[PDB]
């Protein structure tokens, strides 16, 4: 089979510029004349969206901001100027053999300025404590970079172990990401105590930001 | 014009078989084209895995041969994918795809398959209620397999909506939250409810989020 090796693996690209992924094949995707390497775009939830297709030509309805170039067993993608919708994952393909085999994927980051996070924290709700478990939920809205630290106080005592975080991938508009961080107590537990604190440290925040309630 | 589109059952038991429908509008799946078969696993990595042509000639991947099926209805215009056998290591979200010698055009929106013996499950909505801008949102908790969809006041409210990747709990069970931003002024006024999906327990619950 034919080995498609992308590089770089993550990239971060500032508005304007040129971001260039290469796509190296083990073998020549080139035959008959032409070069059966193409290229795509997947953003989280949908289907890759084919950007380049036999290594130099442009799909209907893509920005011609999208060039491919290359053959044999040497491909780049360009992308000037980089816009905010740029944010996703792209993939090189080819055709020439079977199987059809995919690089590895590229995550292109667009590059913004620093922004810190709103915190927001949310108590469970009362129909969820009827259920014998309690959900303690911290929101850290629209920051960049992506790098962030939410510590969990109970009664002014350190977290450990008892929860969990996703981040959403890089906004489309504003290039900033999301995080949710979920405490899971049961409702025994959640009752015991008064003080719920979320704390948050980002390089935005000149000092860490402790968003906290009273059960009551 | 040309449209595909993926329908199958979203969750299977280790060791039985797996049938998935791509359904073709807009072109004839006799006319032309190769139609096609592709997976994507949980770490986003990307496997073609078979096709059917026009002509109803057969190609698949060397590392499914013993396994894979690819056949169609040309009277409903689809064509199919059959993999027997499966394991955990089978689940992925799956595509169907066109290719006509240039170019795959046309692709499916996907459907996600889980292989696992566990039984479908679903969600409980709770709000997550706003005490500037103002944060509300859903917390959408123990349901399985994956995926639900979340919309917000009916798809009237869109600015400023995260909906995060779930995260599997020691339970085996799926959480996950979805949360905006409004105005705080907005909170007298404006109602907010979170339209929650899930599709394999057949559950679909609108839940208000009052603020408290």
């Amino acid at each position: 089979d034919i080995v498609l090796t992308q590089s770089p693996a993550s990239l971060a690209i500032s508005l304007g510029q040129r971001a260039t992924i290469s796509c190296r094949a083990s073998k020549s995707v080139s035959t008959s004349g032409s070069s059966y390497m193409f290229w795509y775009q997947q953003k989280p939830g949908q289907p890759p969206k084919l950007l380049i297709y036999l290594a130099s030509n442009l799909e209907s309805g893509v920005p011609a901001r999208f060039s491919g170039s290359g053959s044999g067993t040497d491909f780049t993608l360009n992308i000037h100027p980089v816009e905010e919708e740029d944010a996703a994952a792209y993939y090189c393909q080819h055709s020439r053999e079977i199987p059809y085999t995919f690089g590895g994927g590229t995550k292109l980051e667009i590059k913004r300025t620093v922004a810190a996070p709103s915190v927001f924290i949310f108590p469970p709700s009362d129909e969820q404590l009827k259920s014998g478990t309690a959900s303690v939920v911290c929101l850290l809205n629209n920051f960049y970079p992506r790098e962030a630290k939410v510590q969990w106080k109970v009664d002014n005592a350190l977290q450990s172990g008892n929860s969990q975080e996703s981040v959403t991938e890089q906004d489309s508009k504003d290039s900033t990401y999301s995080l949710s961080s979920t405490l899971t107590l049961s409702k025994a537990d959640y009752e015991k105590h008064k003080v719920y604190a979320c704390e948050v440290t980002h390089q935005g925040l000149s000092s860490p930001v402790t968003k906290s309630f009273n059960r009551g | 014009e040309v449209q595909l589109q993926e329908s199958g059952p979203g969750l299977v038991k280790p060791s039985q078989s797996l049938s998935l429908t791509c359904t073709v509008t807009g072109f004839s799946i006799t006319s032309d084209y190769a139609w096609n078969w592709i997976r994507q696993f949980p770490g986003s990595k990307l496997e073609w895995m078979g096709f059917i042509s026009y002509s109803g000639d057969t190609s698949f991947n060397p590392s499914l041969k013993s396994r894979i099926s690819v056949t169609r209805d040309t009277s409903k215009n689809q064509f199919f994918l059959q993999l027997n056998s499966v394991t955990t290591e089978d689940t992925a979200t799956y595509y169907c795809a066109s290719y006509d010698g240039y170019s795959f055009d046309y692709w499916g929106q996907g459907t996600t398959l889980t292989v696992s013996s566990a039984s479908t499950k679903g969600p409980s909505v709770f709000p997550l209620a706003p005490s500037g801008t103002a944060a509300l949102g859903c917390l959408v908790k123990d349901y399985f397999p994956e995926p639900v969809t979340v919309s917000w006041n009916s798809g009237a409210l869109t600015s400023g909506v995260h909906t995060f990747p779930a995260v599997l709990q020691s339970s085996g069970l799926y959480s996950l939250s979805s949360v905006v931003t409004v105005p705080s002024s907005s909170l007298g006024t404006q109602t907010y409810i979170c339209n929650v999906n899930h599709k394999p327990s057949n559950t679909k619950v609108d839940k208000k989020v009052e603020p408290k």
